[PDB]
């Protein structure tokens, strides 16, 4: 990294001068909890027909969207004290920080 | 193809069909289903973890890029003003549009056959995904471009590469303000907002600034304040006829819209001016994302929160429990134990029967099931993962604009004056915005004021 600097760089490179690469682009996300696959490295949990996730069978994301998040429409309640923008501000900021690829 | 087959085999997981699901008749059929990029392919020896494309920052990174290549071409390199690039086959109402992209498979050409709109070209690849989002990143592109005209008319020696930098910082320290002073307060409400975002002291250089692969999940509880509709006013706040309320189904990548059904104006009037939609346990998501997300780019509707489940899953995250345990907060192990977190039996006898154990809850179902903190949006264990996040970004940021030597005590001061109304005002048609603060302002004419009323940002002290 260049001794003294006045902008930040495009990547996010060398905002931390001992550990450069920390909030940089293109770099693995940092885990707060070790990771909980079915094998315990690698394949998802709903992977692998029949096998359980500690002792329960792995709930259908779908099942869980129909039986908990399906709601009729007619019955949405406004939010008085929230704008639409506030929602809006909220996914425009979450990509200013995070981007998950995938292959195309 | 993960978007044209059920098979799972690398590098797709598609979501399984339950039986009498209300849309999906066939078991055989799918929801579409890509799996996240590993940061170490093919690896026996790594625990398999996700990429994050973008800098961490609050850098608005999604204006201007996070890699070289992209920044420079975002970039007017024809003068030496320090523009960002505009559209070169349209405007709106003379003012400045991004400009297209060029996309292998363009998702935008297929939701308006006739029109022939591509993608916009952004410095994040979701800007076109629906229009109102389009609007926040074309307002930005142009306050860029304003502030760098007015950078040149105080300091007319400044190359072309100097005004794009000072013109920058000035983007990305906005972004945080609106970010820290206006929208955060009103997410995690101030009891949580004490707790994880004390006042900011300085830079620490052993502040961890990365994004947790939990917070990628997290922060989508913003899925559940999404509205089924696309509201579009005119300028006396009325709904812009003939098509005021477009379902959300018919906006997705609809970059057709804004180039030709009227540009960015009624879009953020139609946001400024429409209540958000409130977060409820009986009320969490509606069927425009949940049946119908992406209808018109994809062989079948997508469900967004069944996504997030899927998601989680890929990324490796664990459950509820775990999420409240790293919080500090109680475990509930019984239906009864969940019913008091949740305030709600009805909900928590809903959430065993389908994962058996509170363990097992994904991360975004347990925290947008939970009651909302006051005068916040999100439950104890999202304003944990939310505040904690945020609170590393800011003090993990060397270029953080309250951070010594970042700007002058003048240029503090002057940016202490701005606010997203503001940024409105400067750079669009629109005369009449949302007093302060935005975020909570819905009701026109009641929480509107006219343009006038508000002192535009003071460049006296970036003089040189
Ligand atoms: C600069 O920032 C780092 C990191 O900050 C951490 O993250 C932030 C986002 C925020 O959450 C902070 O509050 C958080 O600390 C600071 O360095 C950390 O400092 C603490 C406290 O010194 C360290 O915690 C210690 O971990 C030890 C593990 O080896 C443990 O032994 C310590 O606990 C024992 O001792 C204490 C004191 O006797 C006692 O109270 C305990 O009960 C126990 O016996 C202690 O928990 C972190 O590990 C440090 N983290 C890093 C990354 O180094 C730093 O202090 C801060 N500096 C300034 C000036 O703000
Ligand atoms: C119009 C509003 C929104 C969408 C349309 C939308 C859509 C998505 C989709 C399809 C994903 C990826 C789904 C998958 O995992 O396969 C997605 C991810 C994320 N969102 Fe979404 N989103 C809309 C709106 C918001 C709002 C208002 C949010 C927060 C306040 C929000 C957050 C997120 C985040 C953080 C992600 C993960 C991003 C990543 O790739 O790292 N979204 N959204
Ligand atoms: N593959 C997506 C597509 C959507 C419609 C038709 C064809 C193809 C896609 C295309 C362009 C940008 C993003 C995405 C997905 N996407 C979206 S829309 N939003 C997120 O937040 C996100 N995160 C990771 C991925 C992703
Ligand atoms: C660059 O700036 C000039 C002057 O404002 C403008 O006419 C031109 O269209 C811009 N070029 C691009 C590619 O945006
Ligand atoms: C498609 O775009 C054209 C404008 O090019 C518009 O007239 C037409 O109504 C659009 N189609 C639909 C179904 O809205
Ligand atoms: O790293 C995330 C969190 O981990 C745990 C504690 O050390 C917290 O102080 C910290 O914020
Ligand atoms: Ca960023
Ligand atoms: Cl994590
Ligand atoms: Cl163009
Ligand atoms: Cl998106
Ligand atoms: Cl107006």
């Amino acid at each position: 990294c260049p001794e003294q600097d006045k902008y930040r760089t495009i990547t996010g490179m060398c905002n931390n001068r001992r550990s450069p690469t920390l909030g940089a682009s293109n770099r693995a996300f940092v885990r707060w909890l070790p990771a909980e696959y079915e094998d315990g490295f690698s394949l998802p949990y709903g992977w692998t027909p029949g096998v359980k996730r500690n002792g329960f069978p792995v709930a259908l994301a779908r099942a869980v969207s129909n039986e908990i998040v399906r709601f009729p429409t007619d019955q949405l309640t406004p939010d008085q004290e929230r704008s639409l923008m506030f929602m809006q501000w909220g996914q425009l900021l979450d990509h200013d920080l995070d981007f998950t690829p995938e292959p195309a | 193809n993960c978007e044209t087959s059920c098979v799972q085999q690398p590098p797709c997981f598609p979501l399984k069909i339950p039986p009498n699901d209300p849309r999906i008749k066939n078991q055989a059929d799918c929801i579409p289903f890509f799996r996240s990029c590993p940061a170490c392919p093919g690896s026996n020896i790594t625990i398999r973890n996700q990429i994050n494309a973008l800098t961490s920052f609050v850098d608005a990174s999604m204006v201007y890029g996070s890699e070289e290549p992209l920044a420079r071409n975002l970039r007017n390199m024809s003068n030496q003003l320090g523009l960002l690039a505009v559209n070169q086959r349209f405007q709106d109402n003379g003012r400045a549009l991004l400009p297209f992209d060029n996309l292998h498979d363009d998702p935008c050409l297929l939701t308006n056959r006739s029109a022939r709109i591509p993608c916009f070209l952004a410095g994040d690849t979701r800007s076109s995904e629906m229009p109102e989002l389009t609007s926040m990143h074309t307002l930005l592109l142009r306050e860029h471009n304003r502030l760098a005209t007015e950078l040149k008319s105080l300091n007319p020696r400044w190359d072309g590469e100097r005004l794009y930098q000072e013109a920058r910082k000035i983007v990305g320290a906005m972004v945080q303000i609106i970010t820290y002073r206006d929208y955060l307060p009103l997410v995690l409400g101030p009891t949580a907002m004490r707790k994880y975002l004390p006042t900011y002291r300085s830079y620490n250089d052993s502040v961890d600034p990365r994004i947790a692969n939990v917070f990628t999940n997290a922060f989508r509880y913003g899925h559940t304040l999404i509205q089924p509709f696309m509201f579009r006013l005119d300028n006396r706040y009325q709904p812009m006829e003939p098509n005021p309320r477009v379902p959300l189904s018919r906006v997705f990548f609809a970059s057709w819209r804004v180039v030709l059904e009227g540009g960015i104006d009624p879009i953020l009037r139609g946001l400024m001016a429409t209540p958000a939609k409130l977060n409820r346990q009986n009320q969490i998501a509606v069927d425009e994302i949940r049946e119908r997300l992406f209808e018109q780019v994809m062989r079948i509707g997508l469900d967004l929160p069944a996504l997030n489940m899927q998601r989680s899953r890929d990324h490796g995250l664990p459950g509820y429990n775990a999420w409240r345990r790293f919080c500090g907060l109680p475990q509930p192990e019984t239906v009864g134990q969940l019913g008091t977190v949740l305030r709600n039996l009805k909900l928590a006898r809903k959430l065993m029967e389908q994962y058996g154990t509170p363990n097992n809850i994904d991360i975004w179902m347990g925290g947008v099931s939970e009651p909302l903190k006051r005068k916040g949006r999100v439950g104890p264990l999202l304003a944990c993962i939310i505040g904690t996040q945020f609170r590393k970004l800011r003090d993990g940021d060397r270029f953080w604009w309250e951070n010594e030597g970042v700007f002058s005590m003048q240029q503090r001061q002057a940016l202490a004056q701005i606010s997203l109304p503001r940024i409105i005002c400067d750079n669009t048609g629109i005369t009449t915005v949302s007093k302060n603060n935005i975020f909570m302002s819905n009701s026109y004419p009641r929480d509107f004021v006219n343009c006038s009323t508000l002192p535009a940002l003071n460049l006296a002290s970036w003089r040189e």
